């Protein structure tokens, strides 16, 4: 326990673990955005190919 | 048996009519002159114009023109790569009378 | 082995540090995505509401 | 290995490697996502092109 700095090993495991919890929630919302946008890109195409034609 | 078929027919037609009417037919398509549009005379749209429309018992109809007839030559001149604005001026031209060649598509 | 498992840490450290600031970086360019679309959502709207039901110039209303 | 600490030292170094991964993983698409929602934009833009000046015309005849 007095090899490395040992206290800052323990932090650095605790923000690794705060910075993982994070890439799931943007991970998350980057695939809600996804289906939003796409919602959107459908809704355009009504009035993009209909329009006068 | 559902593949894929069409019926490419190319009739050819004579028009004349009273200035007390019109060959009866509504004319649609890009206009031109100066486009930066895509001029590929594929299998699938034949002419830059084509008869959106046309009033059944009118002349038009009287000589087997139909809806979704593109319209490929307005008298001499060829027309299928002329823009809308152009074609119609044409169409003018022959005043009472028109010869134009078209075609009807079946699926 | 024992200065290796210091010096491991320190890079650490740095490695640590600069996902930090890339999740930041990330979490912001998401950001813009978010809104940049909600926009886009916003003018299609609009377009959209001038479909069905035309509105275009002349005795509109 | 054998210790309490130059295990928790190897085992961060793992899990500091897959957070990079991930990142060069996200990053990716929200590129994607960029590209993607950009062209969605040019559709819109060219949507509305066309509600202003149509290129396509109508004429009675």
């Amino acid at each position: 326990m007095e090899k490395s700095l040992v206290d800052t090993v323990y932090a650095l495991k605790d923000e690794v673990q705060e910075l993982r919890q994070d890439n799931k929630k943007m991970k998350k919302s980057l695939e809600e955005e996804q289906r939003a946008r796409k919602d959107l890109e459908k809704l355009v195409r009504k009035v993009l190919k209909n329009m006068n034609d | 048996g559902s593949g894929s078929d069409y019926i490419i027919k190319e009739k050819t037609v004579l028009l004349q009519k009273k200035d007390s009417e019109g060959f009866g037919f509504v004319l649609r398509g890009a206009k031109a002159q100066t486009p930066i549009e895509e001029f590929t005379p594929t299998p699938a749209f034949p002419a830059l114009q084509y008869l959106e429309s046309v009033d059944e018992g009118g002349v038009a109809w009287r000589a087997g023109l139909r809806m979704g007839d593109f319209l490929i030559e307005v008298n001499g001149q060829n027309v299928v790569k002329v823009g809308h604005r152009q074609v119609v001026n044409m169409i003018r031209q022959g005043g009472n009378t028109l010869m134009v060649k078209v075609v009807m598509v079946t699926r």
